[PDB]
C-alpha cells in the first residue's frame, strides 16, 4: 500500500520528476480522454515493468533501447487496438498521443529503474502506483479545465452555458497551451507548500 | 497591533513623504530619481490619452446612439442603461448637439468603472504577496492598472477586467518576484488573456463602440474587409480620413486611438529619458520596413497587403504599444543593440499579424508578447559576442 | 555472448509479433464498424431520425438510407462501393480529382473528388430527401457538414456540421442547435435556379428565404459557410446534381 | 589620445580652491584595517607600544611579507575592533621624531637599480601596500610581478585635488618615482594624466596617456580597461601620484614620505581648499573649525567612493587623497519625489535642475527613495565608459552568479567603478558591495 | 496470410537495426582493454577492459583509494589528480571539488567513468595502503556510549601512520545482540534506562567503515581507537541500530580485525602558534594522538590547551596520561567541562558546555585569539556551536581544523 | 516554393514544443542553460531531419496499405516500425560521432542518451504519417521541427537564465515557475495560431 501511493503526491511522476509532461498538457482538455490515459497508462507501465522484470535477467544490454521498447510498443499497439475498438471517439479525441505512450517517460523510467532490478509482482505494483499519481494530476488539470472551459464533467452538463440559455460564460483559454502549463504549475505549487521536503534549492 | 498591515502603512507613509533614508556605504549621494517618480511620470505621459480617449467613447456613444435612436426610443434606451442616464443626472445630454463635456462625462463612466476595479482588484494581488512574502509594496501596479485600462474595450464587463487584471499581476508578475523581477508584459499579459479567454468581449464589431445596439466595425477590420475605400463611419457616415485616425476620432480602445496624445505623452517620457527611444526606433523601422516589402510585393486578394506604413502606425494600438508598452524597459532587452533588435522584431511581428493572419485585426500585444520571449535571447547575443571580445583583450 | 542476446531479442520479437498482428487482423473487422457508426449516427440526425444504439443505428441506416455516388461534372448518379466510398482520400489523387483555380476555389479547397457521396433517405420504396456532404475552408480548420435538401431541389430540411475546428462560442456555434434549426424551410436557390443562401451579418430579417442569421462576432467563419455553400450549389459543385433532382 | 564620452560628473558646491594651505596640526594618526582587500592583521603593536616613523604595526597572513608600517612616530593609544574582531584601525598619538632610515640612491641610477632590492625596500618601508592588483584591487603579493603599473595621475573625482598642482611641487619625487616604478615593472608604467603637462621621465619604460572626460575617465579601472585589459591571467598594478611621489622620496631620501596634499570639500565647508597632512590624518582635527553648524557626515576620499569617517574609521584612508563633508539628508519632504526637480541633479531629466545648466548643487547624503528592484532605464549604460554590458553584469551582481558576473567583466572593476552606477540606481542598489563579494567569492573559490 | 506477412516483416526490422547496431558496436567502439598509469611507474599501470568506474579498476590494483560513500561520489574522499583523459569534470564533481582543484585536476574516482586511456598522479599515502588482521586485545567501556578498541597488529609491525590520521576497518556478514555486549555496571545506567539492549543488528554484506586511532606513532605495535555506539536515535527507536558500531561493541578478547591504511588529512601545522584542541566523545581518539605526538615524538614547546566537553564525571577518561603530561610539560594544559555533573561525581571544577568555558575562562582574555590554530572534534551540536564562537571571535576558517565524523 | 511554407508552418506555426506540448519533459529540464539547450537542439534538428526521411520511406516502401501485396496493410506495425528505428538511428549516430568526431560528440552525441526515443521524434514523425508527405517535404518537415523546437528551448534557456535575478516564492522555484513560463511561452507563441 505504501509503494502504491508514494508516486501520488511524494514522488509524483509530473510534479518532482518531469516525466509524462507532454500527454498532460493535451488530453486534459477532456475528463473522458484523461481518464482513459490515464488508464491506459496504468495499464502499459505495470505490464511492460512484469515483463521486463521477467526478463531482467537475459538482454542483450547493446540494442538495451530496442528490447525495451518492443514491449512497450507492443502492448501500446494492442491498447490502441482495444481503444479504436472499444470507445473509438475516445480514441479520436486521443488523436497521435495514444502512440506516443511509447515515448510517455513515466513508462522508460520505471521499466529502467525498477522493472531491471526488481521482483515482477513489485514492479508490476510500483507502475500501477506511478500510474496512479500520473493519472491523480491528469485528473486534477483535466477536471478544473473542462469545468472552466465547458461547463462539463464527463460530458454532464454542470454548469448552465449562456449558449444554452444558462448563466456561465466558458473560459476559451481552458482549452488552450497555456492553461495546462499554469494548473499544472500551480498544483506544482500546492504540492511542494503542502510538502515543503520537495522544495528544490 | 496590526504589524501583518505594515507593508501597507509603510507605502502609504512612503507615498505621502519621502523616506528620511540615509546613503549607509557605497556613493554616499545617490540619484535624485527613483521608481516612485519613474512610476509617475509614465502614469501621467499617458493622462492625454486617457483624458482623450474618455472623449472620443463619449463622442462615438452619443453618435451612435443618435444615429440608431430617436425620439421616445432613444429616452427609453437613455433610461436602460446606468451610463446614460448617469450621464443625464450629472448635467450632461444623451442629444446630437452635446458639447465635449457630456462626451467627456459618458467616457468617464465607462472608464473609471473598469479603472478602478482593475486598481482594486491588482492591487489586492499586489499587496497580498507582498504582506504574505514580507515585502514592500512597489510603484509598477500604478503603470500596469492605469495601462491595462487603457487597452480593453469600454464595453468590457467588470468581472472580465477583474480577471484579466488578476493574470496580469499574479501570474506574469508576482510568481516571478514582482515588480522588476518579471520577464514578460503584466499588462499585455493580461489583456492576452482576455484575448484568448473572452473573445467575444474583447473582440467583433459590438464591443468598440459603447452604444448598445450598435455593430461597427474599426478601422483595421474594414480596411481588411475591403482596403482603404472602405474606411467608413457607420455612426456618423463620413469616411476616416488619415487625420481622424491620427487625431483619434475612431472607435477603438480607451486612450489608444490618439497617436497625437500618445506622441506628445512618448516624447515627454522619452525627452525624460524614462522610455528607451531606441526600442522606438525598432519598432518604427521594422513596421516601416516590413509595410514597404509588402506594399511591393502587392495582393490581389489581401488588401492589408496595400497598406502604407503611416497607416499602420495611425491604425489600432500601433502607437500605444510602441510607445508604452514595447518601452517597458523590464520585458524589454538590456542592451542598446538588444533593444534594436528586439524593437525591429516588434514592429516586424505586429505588421506581420495584421497582414497575414487573418484571426487577429491587430497583432501589437501578440508581437510585444512574442518580443518579450526572444528578448533575452537578444541579450545573449550581445554579451556572447563581447565575452568574445573580452576574450581577445579587445585587440590590445 | 552475442548469440544469446540475437536470439533472444528473435524469440521476443515472435512472441510479441504474434500478439500485436493477431489482435491487428482479429479486430480489423470490428475497427471497419466501429469507424463507420459515427458518420452513420451523422446521417441519421441530419435525416431527422432518431436512433440510439450501435445496433438500432445500423439498422436503421441500412433501412431507411441508401448512399450512392454521384459525378459532380455531369451530375448524373454512377456505380461503385458508396458504402466504401472514401471522398476525402479520392480528393487527394489526382485520378479521382481535379486541382481548383484560384477563381473557382471559392471554398479554398485545393481539390475536388470527381465522384462524390450522397445518401438518399427514402420514407418508404422513393426517396423522400438527400444528404449532401458539404465541406469548406474556415478560418482556423475545414468544416465538413451534412446538409439535407428535399426533394423538390430547392428546400433545406436540415444541417449538420459533424466535423469543425472552430473556437468554442464565437465559430463553434455551428454545433449550436438553434443556428442550426435556423436553416430548416430555407430554399438554396432562387427563382433562376441560381445559389441564393446567405448568411446575414447581424442576423437575416424574419421570413427571409435565404436568410440566416450569421454567427455573433464571427463574421470569418460565417463568410468560410457562406463561400462552402457557394462553391458546392455552384455549377462545379452540386448545382448540376440538384437540377436533375429538381426535374427527377 | 583617449577620449570618453559616457560618465557623469556630479556638479557638488562646494569645489577646493586649488591652493595648497597648512592643515591643522595632527595629533593623531591611524591605520585602518578594512581599507584593504583581503586583509587578516597579525598585530605586532600592543596599546602603549612605541613605534618609530616606518615601524612595523601588523602584518598580513593572507599576504606573507607584506609590512604595514606606521606613518608617524609615537605611540600606540588603542586598537579599534568591531564584529568578529575586525580590526577596525590601529591608532597613535605623534610624538617625538625616531624614524627608521633605508637605504638612499641618487636620481641617475633609480632606473637600473635591480627589482628585488626595489622590492625589499618598499616592502621593509610599508610603501608596498600603495600598489592594488586590479584583479581583486589586493596589495600584490612580494614575489609577485607584474607587466603594467598604472600611475594615476588624473583626478576627476568630485571635489577633488588638481594632481598637476601638487606635482609641480614634487616634481624631482615624481620623476624618481616613475623611474623606481619603471625599473620595478616587468613590462611598461602607464602615466594617465590629463592634457596638462606634467613631469615626464626619459626611460623609455614610462608612457604618457592622456584621458579626457567625466568622472570615470579618472579611475584606475577604465585606464587599464582601455590601455592594458586585465584578466585572471593578466594582473596590473596600480598606483595614485602621491604615492609616486612617496616613492620617489624613500628612493632619494632613505626615509619614508608620509605627507600628503588633501582635498577638504563639501557643501559645508566654509573655506574648501587641498590642505597638507599626513597619511591617515585624524578627520575630526581635520575638519576642526572649519565647518558649518549642524549634522554633518565626513568622508574619507570621494563622495562616489568613499568610507565614513567616524568613530573609528574617522581617518585618512591609504588609498584616499580628498575628504568631503555633506550634510545628513534625514528631512522627509512631502510628496518631494514629486515636486519639479529645480535644485534636483540626476542623469536623467526627468527634473528642472538639467535644464539650468552650470548649477552647482547642495547634495546630500539623503537616498531619494527606498530600496527597489532593479529596473533599468539606460542610466548603466549612460554612466559606464567600459566595453561592458552594465545592465546584465549588475544583473548578476545582485543575483550573486560570480561566474556569470566574471564571464562579462567582473574582474575588471573595483568598487570604484561601479559608484557611478550605484549612484543612477533608481533601485538604490549599494553594488560596490555586490561586486566586493562576488570578488571575495571569486578568490576564495579559486 | 496478413499476420504472417507483419510477423516477418517486423522480425526482419527489428533484426536489421539490432544487427546495424551490433555491426556499428563491432566496427567502431574499440573492445581493447584500456590502461591507465598509476604515478607514471610501468610497473604500477593497470591493464582494464572497458566499462566501470575508476575506483574499481585501482581497487583491484595493488593501490586502494579511500572511498566511504562508494559509487556514489558523496563523501569526496577518493579525490585523484588526473592529469590526462577523463573528460570534464561533471556537476555532482563540482559539489565537492573547488575550481581550483577542478584546475589542478582533482576528480572522483568513483564517479569518472573509466572509457579511454587516462593518466593519474596518485600519492604514495594512497599507493602505500596495506592490511592488518589484528587481534583484539580489549575493548573495555571508557564511557556511557564509548569503547577502546585495542588491536595488536600482526609481528608486531607498526601502521605507519601521522597523528590525527584514520584507518579503515571492514566487516563481514553478521548478526549480533546488544545483550551480548559487555558493558560494566557502571555504565549501564543509561542502557537500563532506555533498554537499550533489545537492540539487534544483521548485516548480510561485507562493509567498511573509518575509524580514528586513539595512538600516536611511537605507540608501537598496538592501535587504539575510541568508537562510539551509534545507537537509534530516542525519536526513531524502531530504525536499524548502527552497523559497524555494534560490530565493534560485540568483539571481545582475541577476536580478529581487518584494518587497512594508513589514511588521513586532519594533520597539525608545522608552526610555533599556540594550539587549542577542543574535543567531545569519541573525539578524544584523534585528539590523544595529536598531543602526545607533539609533545613524546615532536618534542614542540609550543603553548597548548585541551578543552574536553562531557556530560558527567564517568564520561571522562584517560585523565592520568593527560594529567600526567601536564605535570611534566609546563607548555601544556587541560581542562573537562561537565554539562550536567552528578551528585556521586562530587565536582567542583569547569560545569556546561565546552565553548561557553572555553570562551568565559580562555578566549574571551586572550589578547590574540585569531593566532591560535584550533584543532577541534566531537559531535555535530557541539561542532557548531565551537565554530559559531570562534567565528564570533574573529578566527579565520583555515586556523579552524574540524575532523568531521559525519554524526 | 511550398516548400518554404511548409519550413515556415513546421518552425512558427506548427512549433513541435508550445504548439504540440512534445518534448516537454527534456524541454522543461534542460533548459536552465543556453549553451545546453543550443546542444540540445543540435541534437534534436539532426535526429528529426535523419529520422524523419528514413520513417518516411520505410511508410511509402513497406507499411504503406496495398504498398506490397494487394489486399494487405502493415498500418498496425507503425508506432513500433518507427519508434526501433529512431533508437537506432540515435544511437548510430552517438557512436559515429564518438569514434570519428570527438568533437562534434561531446558538442552533439552527450545530449542523444535524452534523446533516444524521446517524445518530440515521434510525435513529428507520426504527424508526418498522419498526413501526405513526399520525401523532399518530409526532409524540410524534419528540418524545420527541428529548428521550431531548437528555437522553443533556447529561448526558454534565455528567459531562465534572465529570471536568474528572479525571486520565485518557495514551491514554485524550479519546476513550477518554469511550467508558468512554458505557459507565458505558449501564450506568446499563439500569434501565428491564425496563420
Ligand atoms: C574520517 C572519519 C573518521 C571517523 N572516526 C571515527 C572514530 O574515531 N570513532 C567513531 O566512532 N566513528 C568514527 N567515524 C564515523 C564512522 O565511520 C561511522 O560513521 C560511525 O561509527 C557509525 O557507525 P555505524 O556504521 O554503526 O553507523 P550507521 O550504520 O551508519 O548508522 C547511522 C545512525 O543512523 C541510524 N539509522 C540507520 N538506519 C536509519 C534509518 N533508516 N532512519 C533513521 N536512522 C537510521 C543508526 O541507528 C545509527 O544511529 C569516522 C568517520 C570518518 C569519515
Ligand atoms: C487555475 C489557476 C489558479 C489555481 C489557484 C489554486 C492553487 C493555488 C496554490 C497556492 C499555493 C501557495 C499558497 C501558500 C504559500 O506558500 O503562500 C506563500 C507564498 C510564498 O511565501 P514564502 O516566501 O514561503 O513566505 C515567507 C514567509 N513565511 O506566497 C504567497 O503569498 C502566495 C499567495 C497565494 C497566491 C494564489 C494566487 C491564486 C490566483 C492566481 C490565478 C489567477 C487566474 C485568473
Ligand atoms: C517606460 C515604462 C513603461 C512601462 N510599461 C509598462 C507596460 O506596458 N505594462 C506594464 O504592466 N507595466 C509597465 N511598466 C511598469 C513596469 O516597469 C513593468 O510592469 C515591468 O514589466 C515590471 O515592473 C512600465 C514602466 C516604465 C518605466
Ligand atoms: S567514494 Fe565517496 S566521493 Fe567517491
Ligand atoms: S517528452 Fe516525456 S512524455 Fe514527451
Amino acid at each position: 500500500k505504501k509503494s502504491v501511493l508514494a508516486p501520488v503526491l511524494d514522488n509524483n511522476p509530473i510534479a518532482l520528476q518531469v516525466l509524462g509532461v507532454c500527454s498532460a498538457l493535451a488530453v486534459t482538455t477532456k475528463l473522458e480522454t484523461a481518464f482513459v490515459m490515464t488508464l491506459a497508462v496504468m495499464f502499459v507501465t505495470a505490464l511492460s515493468n512484469f515483463f521486463v522484470s521477467l526478463i531482467r535477467n537475459h538482454i542483450p544490454n547493446s540494442v538495451r533501447i530496442i528490447v525495451q521498447m518492443a514491449i512497450i510498443a507492443s502492448l501500446v499497439i494492442v491498447v490502441d487496438q482495444i481503444l479504436k475498438a472499444y470507445l473509438y471517439d475516445i480514441s479520436k479525441q486521443l488523436s497521435v498521443f495514444v502512440g506516443l505512450i511509447i515515448t510517455n517517460c513515466i513508462v522508460m523510467g520505471r521499466a529502467e529503474a525498477f522493472a531491471m532490478k526488481s521482483e515482477p509482482i513489485p514492479s508490476f505494483i510500483d507502475g500501477i502506483g506511478n500510474g496512479l499519481g500520473y493519472g491523480f494530476v491528469l485528473m486534477t488539470v483535466g477536471f478544473f479545465r473542462e469545468l472552466l472551459g465547458s461547463g462539463k464533467l464527463f460530458g454532464l452538463e454542470v454548469l448552465p452555458l449562456i449558449s444554452n440559455g444558462g448563466w456561465y460564460q466558458p473560459n476559451g483559454l481552458m482549452l488552450l497551451a497555456p492553461s495546462a502549463f499554469f494548473l499544472i504549475g500551480f498544483m506544482i505549487w500546492a504540492i511542494r507548500t503542502f510538502k515543503p521536503e520537495q522544495v528544490e534549492a | 497591533k496590526h504589524e501583518k498591515w505594515f507593508a501597507l502603512y509603510e507605502a502609504a507613509a512612503t507615498l505621502f513623504y519621502t523616506p528620511g533614508l540615509v546613503t549607509k556605504r557605497s556613493s554616499h549621494v545617490r540619484d535624485s530619481v527613483d521608481l516612485k517618480r519613474i512610476m509617475i511620470m509614465v502614469w501621467l505621459a499617458v493622462f492625454p490619452a486617457m483624458f482623450w480617449g474618455m472623449y472620443n467613447a463619449g463622442g462615438q456613444a452619443i453618435a451612435a446612439l443618435n444615429h440608431l435612436y430617436s425620439g421616445d426610443q432613444l429616452a427609453a434606451i437613455v433610461a436602460g442603461n446606468w451610463h446614460y442616464w448617469l450621464t443625464e443626472m450629472l448635467g450632461g445630454t444623451m442629444s446630437s448637439d452635446a458639447g465635449w463635456g457630456s462626451k467627456m462625462l459618458l467616457g468617464a463612466t465607462y472608464f473609471l468603472p473598469i479603472y478602478a476595479t482593475v486598481f482594486i482588484v491588482g492591487g489586492f494581488w499586489e499587496v497580498l504577496f507582498c504582506m504574505v512574502r514580507k515585502h514592500e509594496v512597489n510603484e509598477g501596479f500604478f503603470v500596469t492598472s492605469i495601462l491595462f485600462a487603457l487597452i480593453v474595450p469600454p464595453t468590457l464587463p467588470l468581472w472580465q477586467a477583474a480577471l484579466g487584471i488578476t493574470f496580469g499581476v499574479v501570474v506574469a508578475k508576482e510568481v516571478f518576484g514582482g515588480t522588476g523581477r518579471n520577464f514578460l508584459n503584466p499588462a499585455l499579459a493580461g489583456r492576452a488573456f482576455l484575448f484568448f479567454a473572452y473573445p467575444a468581449q474583447i473582440s467583433g464589431d459590438l464591443v468598440w463602440t459603447a452604444a448598445d445596439g450598435y455593430s461597427g466595425a474599426t478601422a483595421l477590420s474594414q480596411w481588411a474587409q475591403g482596403g482603404a475605400g472602405a474606411l467608413i463611419n457607420n455612426a456618423t457616415g463620413q469616411t476616416i480620413t488619415w487625420m481622424d485616425a491620427f487625431i483619434g476620432n475612431i472607435p477603438g480602445s480607451i486612450g489608444e486611438v490618439s497617436t497625437l496624445a500618445l506622441m506628445i505623452g512618448a516624447a515627454f517620457i522619452v525627452y525624460m529619458g524614462i522610455a528607451s527611444w531606441r526600442i522606438i526606433g525598432g519598432v518604427m523601422i521594422g513596421m516601416i520596413l516590413l509595410s514597404t516589402l509588402f506594399n511591393v510585393i502587392g495582393s490581389d486578394t489581401n488588401a492589408m497587403f496595400n497598406m502604407p506604413w503611416h497607416w499602420h502606425l495611425v491604425l489600432g494600438g500601433f502607437a500605444f504599444g510602441m510607445f508604452f508598452m514595447a518601452t517597458d524597459p523590464v520585458s524589454a532587452s538590456f542592451t542598446n543593440s538588444g533593444k534594436w533588435a528586439y524593437g525591429i522584431l516588434i514592429g516586424v511581428m505586429c505588421v506581420l499579424i495584421r497582414v497575414v493572419n487573418p484571426a487577429y485585426p491587430e497583432g501589437m500585444m501578440l508581437a510585444i508578447l512574442f518580443a518579450n520571449l526572444f528578448a533575452p535571447l537578444f541579450d545573449h547575443v550581445v554579451v556572447e559576442r563581447n565575452i568574445k571580445r573580452r576574450l581577445a583583450r579587445y585587440g590590445k | 555472448s552475442i548469440k544469446k542476446t540475437l536470439f533472444v531479442v528473435i524469440a521476443l520479437s515472435l512472441v510479441c509479433s504474434i500478439i500485436v498482428s493477431a489482435a491487428a487482423v482479429g479486430l480489423r473487422d470490428k475497427q471497419k464498424e466501429n469507424a463507420a457508426l459515427d458518420k452513420q449516427s451523422k446521417i441519421l440526425q441530419v435525416a431527422g431520425i432518431e436512433a440510439k444504439g450501435s445496433k438500432q443505428i445500423v439498422e436503421l441506416f441500412n433501412k431507411s438510407i441508401e448512399p450512392r455516388l454521384v459525378d459532380f461534372n455531369t451530375g448524373d448518379f454512377v456505380e461503385g462501393d458508396a458504402a466504401n466510398y472514401d471522398q476525402r482520400k479520392a480528393a487527394k489523387e489526382a485520378s479521382e480529382s481535379i486541382k481548383l483555380t484560384a477563381e473557382q476555389d471559392k471554398a479554398k479547397i485545393q481539390r475536388r473528388a470527381n465522384v462524390g457521396v450522397v445518401y438518399l433517405v427514402k420514407d418508404g420504396d422513393k426517396t423522400s430527401k438527400v444528404i449532401l456532404p458539404v465541406h469548406g475552408n474556415g478560418l482556423w480548420s475545414m468544416m465538413y457538414a451534412f446538409v439535407a435538401v428535399e426533394t423538390d431541389g430547392n428546400t433545406v430540411s436540415g444541417l449538420t456540421y459533424y466535423e469543425q475546428g472552430e473556437t468554442p462560442g464565437l465559430g463553434g456555434e455551428v454545433e449550436n442547435p438553434a443556428w442550426r434549426a435556423q436553416w430548416v424551410g430555407k430554399k438554396l436557390f432562387d427563382e433562376n435556379h441560381k445559389p441564393a443562401i446567405k448568411i446575414v451579418k447581424g442576423g437575416a430579417p424574419q421570413g427571409s428565404e435565404h436568410g440566416v442569421d450569421g454567427l455573433s462576432g464571427a463574421t470569418l467563419t460565417s463568410n468560410g459557410v457562406q463561400n462552402t455553400f457557394d462553391f458546392w450549389l455552384g455549377d462545379m459543385g452540386f448545382g448540376p446534381f440538384l437540377t436533375k433532382v429538381r426535374d427527377g | 589620445m583617449i577620449t570618453i564620452k559616457k560618465g557623469l560628473d556630479l556638479p557638488i558646491a562646494g569645489t577646493p580652491s586649488q591652493v595648497i594651505s597648512d592643515g591643522k596640526a595632527i595629533k593623531k594618526v591611524a591605520l585602518l584595517g578594512e581599507e584593504y582587500v583581503g586583509m587578516r592583521p597579525t598585530m605586532h603593536v600592543r596599546v602603549g607600544d612605541e613605534v618609530k616613523k616606518a615601524q612595523i604595526l601588523f602584518e598580513d597572513k593572507k599576504n606573507p611579507g607584506v609590512k604595514f608600517t606606521s606613518p608617524v612616530s609615537g605611540k600606540v593609544v588603542e586598537i579599534n575592533r568591531g564584529a568578529k574582531r575586525v580590526l577596525q584601525s590601529v591608532v597613535i598619538e605623534v610624538a617625538g621624531d625616531d624614524q627608521v632610515t633605508f637605504d638612499k640612491f641618487e636620481a641617475n641610477q633609480l632606473a637600473s637599480l635591480n627589482r628585488d632590492a626595489i622590492k625589499t625596500q618598499l616592502v621593509e618601508s610599508g610603501l608596498w601596500t600603495a600598489f592594488r592588483t586590479r584583479p581583486f584591487s589586493k596589495v600584490p603579493a612580494i614575489d609577485s610581478t607584474s607587466e603594467a603599473i598604472f600611475v594615476t595621475a588624473m583626478d576627476t573625482n568630485p571635489l577633488a585635488a588638481e594632481p598637476t598642482v601638487v606635482i609641480n611641487e614634487q616634481s624631482e619625487a615624481f620623476v624618481a618615482g616613475l623611474d623606481v616604478l619603471s625599473a620595478l615593472t616587468t613590462g611598461k608604467v602607464y602615466v594617465c594624466k590629463k592634457g596638462t603637462s606634467l613631469p615626464r621621465s626619459q626611460q623609455p619604460n614610462v608612457e604618457e596617456h592622456v584621458f579626457d572626460g567625466p568622472h570615470p575617465a579618472g579611475l584606475a579601472g577604465t585606464h587599464m580597461h582601455f590601455l592594458y585589459p586585465v584578466s585572471a591571467d593578466h594582473v596590473a598594478w596600480s598606483i595614485n601620484y602621491q604615492d609616486v611621489i612617496a616613492v620617489g622620496q624613500l628612493f632619494l631620501t632613505g626615509e619614508l614620505y608620509t605627507q600628503r596634499v588633501v582635498s577638504l570639500a563639501g557643501p559645508v565647508v566654509n573655506k574648501p581648499r587641498l590642505v597638507r597632512t599626513v597619511m591617515g590624518a585624524s578627520l575630526e582635527q581635520l575638519v576642526d573649525s572649519e565647518i558649518m553648524p549642524g549634522e554633518v557626515r565626513i568622508i574619507s576620499g570621494s563622495v562616489l567612493s568613499g568610507t565614513k569617517a567616524t568613530g573609528p574609521h574617522a581617518y585618512l584612508g591609504r588609498y584616499h587623497l580628498q575628504v568631503s563633508v555633506l550634510r545628513e539628508g534625514r528631512d522627509k519632504e512631502l510628496f518631494g519625489w514629486a515636486m519639479p526637480g529645480k535644485n534636483k541633479f540626476s542623469v536623467t531629466r526627468s527634473f528642472l535642475g538639467h535644464l539650468f545648466k552650470g548649477q552647482v548643487y547642495n547634495m546630500t547624503t539623503t537616498t531619494n527613495g527606498s530600496d527597489r528592484s532593479m529596473v533599468p532605464i539606460g542610466n548603466y549604460e549612460k554612466v559606464m565608459p567600459l566595453d561592458m554590458e552594465p545592465t546584465l553584469l549588475l544583473r548578476d551582481l545582485c543575483a550573486g552568479d560570480s561566474d556569470s558576473a566574471v564571464r562579462l567583466g567582473a574582474l575588471e572593476l573595483d568598487e570604484e567603478d561601479l559608484a557611478l552606477c550605484t549612484f543612477v540606481c533608481p533601485g538604490k542598489y549599494e553594488y560596490g558591495q555586490l561586486l566586493r563579494e562576488c570578488l571575495d567569492k571569486i578568490e576564495k573559490e579559486g | 496470410s496478413t499476420i504472417i506477412f507483419g510477423v516477418v516483416m517486423f522480425t526482419l526490422i527489428i533484426l536489421a537495426l539490432v544487427l546495424v547496431i551490433l555491426f556499428a558496436k563491432s566496427k567502431l567502439v574499440p573492445t581493447g582493454d584500456i590502461t591507465i598509469s598509476i604515478n607514471g611507474d610501468p610497473e604500477k599501470a593497470i591493464v582494464t577492459q572497458p566499462g566501470g568506474k575508476l575506483l574499481t579498476a585501482l581497487a583491484g590494483a595493488g593501490v586502494f583509494v579511500s572511498s566511504a560513500c562508494g559509487g556514489g561520489g558523496s563523501c569526496g574522499q577518493c579525490r585523484v589528480k588526473i592529469k590526462s583523459g577523463g573528460g570534464d569534470i561533471l556537476p555532482t564533481e563540482l559539489d565537492h571539488i573547488s575550481k581550483g582543484e577542478a584546475r589542478e585536476g582533482e576528480r572522483l574516482a568513483c564517479q569518472v567513468a573509466v572509457k579511454a586511456d587516462m593518466d593519474l598522479e596518485l600519492p604514495e599515502e594512497i599507493f602505500g595502503v596495506k592490511k592488518w588482521e589484528c587481534t583484539v586485545i580489549s575493548n573495555d567501556n571508557k564511557a556511557t556510549f564509548i569503547k577502546e578498541l585495542k588491536l595488536a597488529i600482526p609481528d608486531g609491525e607498526s601502521v605507519p601512520f601521522r597523528a590525527g590520521g584514520y584507518i579503515q576497518i571492514e566487516a563481514p556478514a553478521h548478526h549480533v545482540k546488544y545483550a551480548d555486549f559487555d558493558v560494566p555496571e557502571k555504565y549501564r545506567g543509561d542502557w537500563d534506562k532506555f533498554n537499550l539492549f533489545r537492540y539487534e543488528s544483521k548485516v548480510d554484506e561485507p562493509i567498511i567503515r573509518a575509524y580514528s586511532m586513539a595512538n600516536y606513532p611511537e605507540e608501537f605495535g598496538i592501535i587504539m581507537l575510541n568508537v562510539r555506539i551509534a545507537t537509534p536515535p530516542p525519536n526513531n527507536p524502531n530504525v536499524p541500530p548502527g552497523q559497524m558500531s555494534s560490530y565493534i561493541w560485540s568483539l571481545k578478547a582475541g577476536d580478529k580485525c581487518t584494518i587497512s591504511g594508513p589514511f588521513g588529512e586532519f594533520f597539525a601545522k608545522d608552526t610555533d602558534a599556540e594550539m587549542v584542541f577542543i574535543g567531545g566523545g569519541a573525539g578524544m581518539a584523534p585528539m590523544r594522538s595529536h598531543i602526545f605526538d607533539q609533545l613524546k615524538r615532536l618534542k614542540s614547546k609550543r603553548k597548548m590547551s585541551y578543552w574536553y566537553g562531557a556530560r558527567s564525571k564517568r564520561e571522562m577518561f584517560y585523565v592520568e596520561d593527560f594529567d600526567g603530561l601536564a605535570a611534566e610539560n609546563d607548555n601544556f594544559v587541560w581542562h573537562c567541562a561537565l554539562s550536567d555533573p552528578q551528585p556521586e561525581d562530587n565536582w567542583t571544577g569547569y560545569t556546561g558546555f565546552i565553548h561557553n568555558v572555553l570562551y568565559e575562562n580562555y578566549l574571551k582574555d586572550h589578547e590574540a585569539p585569531e593566532d591560535c590554530e584550533y584543532y577541534m572534534c566531537g559531535p555535530p551540536m557541539m561542532n557548531a556551536a565551537v565554530i559559531n564562537m570562534l567565528k564570533n571571535l574573529g578566527v579565520e576558517e583555515e586556523n579552524i581544523l574540524l575532523d568531521d565524523f559525519g554524526g | 516554393e511550398h516548400y518554404i511554407s511548409l519550413l515556415v508552418k513546421s518552425i512558427f506555426i506548427e512549433n513541435m514544443a508550445l504548439s504540440f506540448f512534445l518534448g516537454m519533459c527534456t524541454f522543461l529540464a534542460v533548459s536552465k542553460k543556453v549553451k545546453t539547450s543550443f546542444g540540445l537542439g543540435i541534437a534534436v534538428i539532426v535526429v528529426l531531419t535523419i529520422s524523419v526521411p528514413v520513417n518516411n520511406l520505410v511508410y511509402n516502401l513497406v507499411l504503406k496499405p496495398d504498398a506490397l501485396v494487394e489486399g494487405v496493410d502493415l498500418s498496425f506495425l507503425n508506432f513500433i516500425t518507427f519508434i526501433g528505428v529512431i533508437a537506432a538511428l540515435v544511437q548510430i549516430l552517438e557512436m559515429i560521432l564518438d569514434r570519428f568526431f570527438p568533437p562534434l560528440y561531446n558538442a552533439l552525441g552527450i545530449f542523444l542518451p535524452l534523446i533516444t526515443v524521446n517524445c518530440a521524434i515521434f510525435g513529428g514523425v507520426s504527424f508526418m504519417v498522419q498526413r501526405d508527405y513526399s520525401f523532399a517535404e518530409s526532409v524540410v518537415y524534419g528540418f524545420g521541427s527541428g529548428v521550431g523546437w531548437m528555437l522553443a528551448i533556447v529561448a526558454l534557456a534565455g528567459i531562465r537564465e534572465k529570471m536568474k535575478y528572479s525571486d520565485v516564492p518557495p514551491g514554485l522555484r524550479g519546476l513550477g515557475i518554469t511550467f508558468i513560463t512554458a505557459g507565458l511561452m505558449a501564450l506568446g507563441f499563439m500569434s501565428f495560431s491564425g496563420v
